[PDB]
RNA sequence: AAAAUUUAAAUUUUUUUUUUUUU
């Protein structure tokens, strides 16, 4: 039993969000020039990482070489003040989390033009700072604009969001409180498409909502890669603008 | 008058001419006509942008120059190479750009010349001449399959440095001229590389040479006389040149001779650091842009 | 502080700590405002123009009629927002058919329902969407509404901006109700919210108390017995704070459970204890400290000179109380508790019957009068109430409304007038609520 | 280390620093740092945060979570917990700096744990959580200067009920809304090096490198004091020393520290 | 739990127990193992506290990383039966520990070379009814000792001396310093920090060429 | 040298900006300043019309009174100002008086010589904003004027809430000196404060 | 009317056990 109030019946959510809502959303790009030419900070509500991109470069080893295409490396780093309660011990061989290692690998073995990059490598480097639910179309936002920061070969704006299911009624982007309240599904979304990257579902889910369900989260998914594409662009036009 | 710059600014995470500005996953155009080069992806006719730049049409041809990226490789280059490995005959050496450039073991200065003929006990000796992390001028000669280049020194002019210090800059702002090798009043000499890398030293004859012994190319050694008004100097022209590239600025040479007689305002050489005063001298050579040419 | 998004839309920190088990867990959350608000009313023209459907593409219903009860000028027409503490003094006059028909109920007031009682804050819950043609509430999330929202002041408790916001979501409505003229009237209880608006400080406001309401409307004498509410030979102690109890628990100090107090003797009970095999007897009127039978409470062990036979420091008591085992095994001398705090009332609506000795024939005054229960075990309650010639002969319905320190027997507020004496269709009724039957006929909702 | 130098370079670079008028590779008075930047209060989940920025591109993040604990059953009441990017929990350089700003926050030698007690029996445990994105440096130095900006952004929730819980064992009480600051005087860390005769302040990762050795200097209350460790950068270039050089930089950081400080004492 | 070992039943515990200028003496001793090529054995008590530790050399062991021009030293400190210092108490240690024989050691009479030392914190009373700060001097000195006895070539017997929670570190007959450790103490009491350590290392140099000279 | 206690400016409803219509009241001033031995100064300035540059304006108080100087043609007039203002008896106070002394020594030279800095002195002493908005806040109870200060003052007259802005940044900075000449003797750093205004006045 | 003219693409191994996040 709850002592909330999870989704009104006059339509509202803990912030008074709709059902078809997002949070605050805001990229960021060329955080960090001096770091690597891939670097580029999310806000999304309070999920805030810190996103960065090193490559395409020579390997420590010969050994972690090809002769055909680039390599690609998955490092995610939750602190232990990313929640409110800390977490005691470290996660840095977390089975939980190497996962989503293996994840964003598959995820973004085919955004990449593999082949243009041969005999380099290409490291991804995560940093999550405040997590507020969401967790994991969180990261693949934060991607797709670090992969664009150094302006890596790719096809596409790739988009994530997890969207929730109070019985009825689909919950686009909910937090970590609705999270631990519902059964939720993430998206990874490709572009314009109507083709998935990323699906998981980690929660028990009725079958006869679930053709509903994922025609939920397109509309916000396309809202996402929208949103990302201007907030590049209105940066673009303040280089050459003033490049020249 | 003082130590550090600290300004203080609590509770942010942070402080918050016309052509086609495309993103990938955009189409261009589906004319057929256009030709597909870089930058360009495509189904037969969607002409597909693959990052963030500029749309270029030349004539027949479309491809897409990015604003972001590495060091491009090109032939006939003038760089400096900081070594990175030693292979079987071969080198390694970051350039700075994706990949290292090779370097052949024939492809260098012998000291006493072509008279020192081939020798299998030369790579016996490949330590000898070169070893890791050292600074040279290389001259880029042609490439392989994939876009990865390798250099040689076929010149006196080139070859392996002495005699100041290494700096470095994006290689964006770094201009194209038909020279290179530039020779500054104060006795002194910027080896502008193309890549990014910068090496400052002293004049020397052959420097002197070019405006009018041999054993000594890979030595650690320098002048031995060297004098605090050249080490001084030094750094003058040291601080301008990121003072530019704080402030984005193409370099000319006679810039950094503006750069150079602006900064006269300031004896203290530890000034020439602040975000300000850079900036200051930056927006002093911008105004002094919009009298001469 | 608080930012803007590109839909005009606002976005700030509502930030706290969630003190749970004693830890000082800083809590965050971000807080938007939006400004399709609907004021839900027949009358309004406009909030019907920003009506959006829901995930079941649903337009709501805006049931607050045009025609309320209207009132002596200057009341006229009117609508009642209301206090938590009027609700939490006065939940069953709400209840009453007879009258107060619409009702936006504040957000803010329906959290600290939330806050305070569960089954409560279901009644509310159940009352708004069974509000029908007569009775009408709404609730309007007015801390959801951009423009009836406030922040914290400067050198503020969190009680200040809550009347304050309650005073600036009244300030919204007859605004918005200035072209019907039907007013708003705000209902509290609070003397010193009854004087901010003495001088009229900002708002030319309806602050009415509950009886300053209840002393105009046309029907007024049937509800104000529904209006809740020496007397002493000794002083009855007091029960433990919250940190006090929640300090008890962990360490094996205290203990809760539920008691019975026998009828055959009025003034003894025992707990079962989950600790403890034997039922613990708690021995004297002081120590039952009044509480009523069946309720959770939370008790202590008395000491050994307490003791019966058929210090400052928790390290004695505890010693103690591996002292009490030792004589829950002997069942020649057993420990004796009494309780230190209430862990919940077990109270409801009740129904009982008058004492005659405790009313006068000759007046037709407001009086003291005693309810002899149906419950045998539970006491009388004092009832100051005025027609109780009328109800001497008649069943009752009341509801207990506190208990301070001095009253022997506490004060309650008579409920629902029900019918004579041992008639059969009364007689009928008790029956089923005291022996919990649910009996009132399929609302609308449920049609 | 970090980086791979040429050796022509290192003599020069040993030369000129070395100048009887000593001279910088970017040219600064002998005693001068390098210009940073310093953020804090950003990550409004945490009890306070820090973001510090250094001249090359160094940069770190200290976060300040805290927690209510009985202050007799633990003895450390504080504690220092540090990642950097890149690198192996079981490296060197990250257990050192780790274990050593625990012994540079000791709970009464430059703590005035007095000011994180909250009871008779209970306090507040506290969590220096230390993430470096980046380091050309032997970062140490600059990692304080974020913290002590982190203590100064750290903010506390009130005691509500009493303070004595040895007879009546009260479970303490705060209030949901007014938080207080920690009233705390932080030490701070300096990196020094000595170059034949001269002694840098601030080195620079060049100059970081041809140091014939280096100090690291406790200052805390206006003063100096305790951990001070020589301390190695390179191990190419180790050389021995005078003790005067050694007496000579005491004051040397002395005399310039609060100025520094009263730089970041600025509100 | 660990997989890897034999930590019996998990929910034993260990046993629980509660309460119911002086001299500092050495005994030196090398050449007794025989995996090694540098052994070095040493006893110490003082006053309240007896200390024994070994220090073992393996060298010069190949390197398969890469070229280096010179020898590279590697340092361990384990803990040996009954005191426990922390992990990260520890490596701070070997990181001041590596600093002082890079000031000592002819790396370059050795490329591509590599020094393996092993210390090993056997045992120690502490019965006096910066725990580890009285323990470094006598570390370098176990170090010398053996590193003598795989005759690497070394520059000086250097030693540090202890002052009362301070460790100084000299060569030269104490007319340098190669090793500085400060903890709390008084404030400016430095000279006399010179002092009590210099005649200590004045006497524990004298104490180690005896041990070998002698035989 | 010697400190005071905090002596703020005269009553805001008590004073207008009376400006300087002529060589008259610009003469009015010159009498005025030339016996005090405090006085606070600001300037404005376009970038725009002009390649010498045109000060678009400037204000110059004394501890009640405080001017609006006309300098269009009085910019080559502004070389009686320095009457009182290369005094080394009274500090001209000014928050960052480089460009209100360079424009007027872009096109008028006039001697500098004993100005009293308060937008770096600030930062020193730890008044951490050093924008006329902080101190117009914190120690002259006012609001400031962005968006126009943007806007030039090339003609005349001036609009009045723009007159009460910038003169409240007047007294701002008088008032960022005001204390500034109190706590200055306190902390040990008024022997750099006095070298820096050395420092600005000298060098062209 | 003969005569003839051009290229060149890289090889053989260094690491620390899995809990545990608010019905």
């Amino acid at each position: 039993m709850s002592r909330l109030e999870i989704y009104s019946p006059e339509g509202l959510r803990l912030d008074g969000r709709r059902w078809n809502e997002l949070r605050r959303f805001e990229s960021s790009i060329n955080t960090h020039p001096h770091a690597a030419d891939g670097s580029s900070y999310m806000e999304q509500g309070n999920n805030k990482i810190i996103t960065l991109v090193k490559g395409p470069k020579e390997p420590r080893l010969k050994s972690q070489m090809d002769t055909s295409k680039a390599l690609l490396n998955v490092s995610v780093n939750i602190t232990k003040f990313s929640k409110f309660e800390r977490s005691k011990s470290s996660h840095k061989n977390e089975r939980r989390v190497l996962e989503i290692q293996t994840s964003l690998v598959r995820m973004f073995e085919k955004n990449v033009m593999l082949n243009i990059y041969p005999r380099t490598v290409i490291d991804i480097e995560i940093h999550v700072l405040e997590q507020d639910g969401g967790i994991m179309g969180s990261l693949i936002n934060g991607i797709t604009l670090a992969l664009i920061d150094a302006g890596i070969s790719m096809f596409d704006y790739i988009s994530g969001i997890s969207v929730g299911l109070y019985d009825t009624t689909p919950l686009l982007d909910t937090n970590s409180l609705e999270e631990n309240a519902m059964s939720t599904v993430t998206l990874g979304v490709v572009g314009k498409s109507e083709k998935l990257s990323l699906l998981l579902v980690e929660d028990k889910i009725p079958l006869d909502r679930l053709e509903n369900v994922l025609a939920i989260g397109i509309a916000g998914a396309h809202r996402v890669r929208d949103l990302m594409d201007e907030e590049l662009r209105k940066h673009a036009q303040k280089r050459v603008s003033n490049a020249s | 008058s003082e130590v550090i710059t600290i300004t203080k600014r609590n509770g942010a995470f942070q402080n918050s001419s016309d052509s086609q500005i495309v993103t990938p996953g955009e189409l261009v155009t589906d004319d057929p006509i256009w030709m597909r080069g870089h930058g360009t992806y495509f189904l037969d006719n969607m002409t597909y942008s693959s990052v963030a730049g500029t749309v270029s049409r030349v004539n027949r041809l479309l491809s897409v120059i990015p604003l972001k990226g590495r060091y491009a490789p090109e032939t006939g280059d003038h760089v400096v190479g900081r070594i990175a490995e030693v292979g079987n005959k071969r080198w390694k050496v970051d350039i700075g750009g994706k990949q290292h450039a090779v370097l052949m073991l024939g492809s260098v200065n012998l000291p006493g010349g072509i008279l020192r003929r081939k020798s299998e006990s030369d790579e016996l000796q490949m330590r000898s001449f070169l070893k890791e992390g050292d600074l040279l001028n290389a001259e880029v000669q042609s490439l392989f399959q994939d876009g990865s280049a390798s250099l040689h020194t076929r010149s006196l002019k080139y070859g392996k440095l002495r005699n100041g210090m290494f700096c470095q800059v994006p290689s964006s702002l770094i201009v194209r001229a038909k020279n290179h090798t530039h020779n500054l009043p104060g006795n002194i000499t910027v080896v502008l590389g193309v890549n990014g890398y910068i090496w400052l030293r002293k004049t020397s004859q052959m420097d002197l040479a070019r405006d009018t012994s041999s054993w000594q190319i890979y030595s650690d050694e320098n002048d031995p006389s060297i004098s605090n008004n050249i080490r001084q100097a030094i750094c003058r022209y040291a601080n301008v040149i990121k003072a530019l590239a704080f402030c984005e600025i193409g370099i000319t040479q006679q810039r950094i001779v503006s750069a150079y007689e602006a900064s006269m305002v300031y004896s203290n050489v530890g000034e020439l650091i602040e975000k300000n005063v850079m900036e200051s001298i930056g927006s002093d050579i911008l105004t002094a842009e919009k009298m001469r040419g | 502080r608080r930012k803007r998004l590109a839909d005009g839309l606002s976005v700030t920190q509502k930030v706290f700590v969630r003190s749970r088990n004693g830890g000082a867990t800083k809590i965050v959350r971000e807080h938007y405002l939006r400004s399709d608000i609907p004021c839900l009313s027949r009358s309004c023209t406009k909030c019907p123009q920003i009506v959006v459907p829901d995930a079941q593409n649903e337009l709501p219903k805006f049931i607050l009629s045009d025609s309320p009860l209207e009132l002596s000028a200057p009341i006229g027409k009117h609508y009642v927002v209301l206090d938590t503490n009027v609700v939490l003094q006065a939940i069953d006059l709400l209840e009453n058919p007879n009258c107060f028909f619409d009702v936006i109920v504040p957000q803010i007031v329906l959290d600290e329902v939330r806050n305070k009682s569960y089954p409560v804050y279901t009644r509310l819950r159940t009352l708004c969407r069974d509000s029908d043609d007569h009775k009408r509430f709404i609730v309007f999330h007015n801390e959801f509404s951009e423009h009836t929202f406030v922040e914290r002041l400067p050198n503020e408790t969190i009680n200040d901006r809550n009347n304050r916001a309650i005073r600036k979501t009244c300030q919204w409505y007859s605004e918005h109700l200035k072209p019907y003229d039907i007013n708003v009237v705000l209902v509290t209880n609070d003397r010193l919210n009854r004087e901010a608006a003495t001088k009229e400080v900002e708002s030319n406001i309806i602050t009415k108390s509950l009886v300053q309401y209840i002393e105009l409307l046309p029907n007024a004498d049937d509800i104000r017995d529904s209006i809740p509410q020496t007397f002493s030979d000794f002083t009855f102690p007091e029960y433990y704070s919250t940190a006090r109890v929640m300090g008890g628990l962990k360490n094996g100090v205290l203990y809760q459970g539920n008691i019975q107090i026998s009828e055959y003797n009025f003034l003894e009970g025992s707990v079962s204890l989950p600790r403890f095999s034997k039922p613990v007897l708690i021995v004297g009127q002081k120590n039952l400290n009044r509480a009523f039978n069946g309720d959770q409470v939370i008790v202590e062990l008395l000491p050994q000179s307490e003791w019966k036979a058929p210090v400052i420091s928790d390290k004695q008591r505890r010693l103690l109380a591996k002292d009490a085992m030792i004589a829950q095994r002997s069942k020649k001398i057993q420990p004796t508790a009494k309780v230190v705090y209430i862990q919940r009332r077990s109270w409801r609506q009740y129904v009982g019957q008058l004492a005659p000795s405790s009313v006068d024939p000759q007046s037709s005054s407001t009086q003291n009068v005693f309810v002899i229960l149906m419950d045998k075990c539970l006491p009388k309650v004092r009832i100051r109430t005025r027609r109780a010639a009328e109800l001497l002969d008649k069943r009752i319905v009341i509801s207990i409304d506190s208990w301070p320190t001095t009253h022997k027997y506490p004060l309650g507020h008579f409920v629902r007038d029900l019918g004579t004496i041992e008639s059969a269709q009364a007689e009928t009724e008790a029956l089923l609520l005291e022996h919990d039957v649910e009996y009132r006929p399929f609302s609308k909702k449920v049609l | 280390g970090h980086m791979s130098l040429s050796v022509a370079e290192k003599s020069y670079l040993y030369d000129s620093l070395a100048s009887t008028p000593s001279i910088r590779p970017d040219g600064r008075l002998p005693h001068q740092f390098r210009p940073i930047e310093i953020f804090t209060d950003f990550l409004p989940s945490s009890n306070g945060s820090s973001r510090i920025i250094a001249s090359d591109g160094s940069e770190c993040i200290v976060s300040i979570k805290s927690k209510v604990v009985d202050h007799h059953v633990e003895n450390e009441l504080l504690q220092v917990d540090v990642d950097i990017a890149g690198q192996r929990d079981d490296a060197l350089v990250v257990e050192t700096i780790t274990s050593l700003l625990n012994k540079v926050l000791k709970s009464g030698s430059g703590v005035d744990s007095s000011k994180l007690q909250l009871t008779k029996k209970y306090s507040f445990k506290i969590f220096v959580d230390v993430l470096v994105i980046s380091s050309h440096s032997h970062p140490i130095s600059l990692i304080s200067f974020a913290i002590y900006s982190a203590l100064n952004s750290t903010y506390l929730p009130k005691l509500i009920s009493a303070f004595d819980d040895l007879e009546v064992e009260e479970l303490p009480t705060f209030h949901d809304y007014d938080m207080v600051k920690l009233d705390i005087n932080p030490p701070l860390v300096f990196i020094l090096a000595v170059v034949g005769n001269n002694m840098l302040l601030d080195p620079a990762a060049n100059e970081s490198e041809v140091a014939n050795n280096g100090l690291i200097i406790s200052w805390s209350n206006g003063k100096i004091t305790s951990p001070i460790r020589s301390v190695a950068l390179n191990d190419s270039n180790v050389k021995s020393f005078k003790p005067h050089l050694l007496k000579q930089g005491l004051a040397m950081v002395e005399k310039y520290a609060p100025d520094v400080v009263r730089s970041l004492e600025n509100l | 739990q660990d997989r890897r070992r034999l930590l019996g039943p998990a929910a034993a515990k260990p046993m629980a127990f509660s309460n119911t200028e002086s001299e500092q003496e050495l005994s030196l001793h090398t050449g007794f193992i025989e995996n090694c090529n540098g052994s070095a054995l040493v006893e110490a008590r003082s006053l309240g506290h007896q200390t024994s530790l070994i220090s073992a050399v393996y060298g010069p062991r190949s390197i398969r990383g890469s070229f280096t021009s010179q020898g590279t030293i590697s340092i361990q400190l384990k803990n040996g039966l009954l005191e426990k210092y922390n992990t990260n108490e520890l490596k701070e240690v070997s990181s001041f520990l590596m600093g002082i024989f890079n000031s000592v050691v002819n790396l370059s009479r050795y490329p591509k070379s590599g020094i393996d030392i092993f210390v090993y914190l056997t045992y120690d009373k502490d019965l006096t009814n910066s725990q580890i700060s009285s323990l470094i001097p006598h570390c370098i000195t176990s170090i010398t000792l053996a590193l003598a006895d795989a005759g690497i070539e070394l520059v000086d017997m250097a030693g540090a001396g202890e002052a009362n929670g301070t460790v100084v570190s000299f060569i030269k007959n104490g007319e340098e310093i190669v090793g500085f450790w400060k903890d709390d103490g008084d404030d400016e009491d430095l000279l006399e920090c010179l002092d009590r350590c210099k005649e200590q290392y004045n006497r524990y140099r004298d104490l180690m060429i005896s041990c070998l000279m002698n035989q | 040298l010697q400190i005071r206690e905090e002596i703020p400016s005269k009553s805001w409803d008590d004073s207008v900006p009376i400006w300087v219509d002529t060589s008259t009241e610009l003469e009015s001033m010159l009498e005025d300043l030339k016996n005090t031995k405090e006085i606070a100064v600001d300037l404005e300035h376009h970038d725009y019309r002009s390649y010498y540059g045109i000060v678009c304006l400037m204000q110059i108080s004394t501890r009640e009174r405080d001017y609006l100087v006309d300098t269009l043609k009085l910019r080559e007039n502004l070389h009686i100002l320095n009457e009182v203002f290369t005094n080394p008896s009274i500090v001209k106070v000014f928050h960052g008086a480089f460009m209100n002394i360079i424009w007027l020594q872009r096109d008028l030279g006039l001697y500098v010589v004993g100005l009293f800095d308060t937008y770096h002195a600030s930062k020193a002493i730890g008044l951490p904003r050093h924008s006329l908005a902080y101190l117009l806040e914190n120690f002259a109870n006012f609001k400031t004027s962005k968006k126009y200060q943007l806007a030039d003052w090339r003609i005349r007259p001036l609009s009045k809430p723009m007159t009460a802005y910038a003169r409240a940044d007047t007294h701002f900075l008088l008032n960022i000196y005001d204390q500034l000449r109190n706590k200055l003797i306190e902390s040990n750093k008024l022997a750099g404060v006095l070298y820096e205004s050395r420092n600005v006045a000298k060098r062209r």
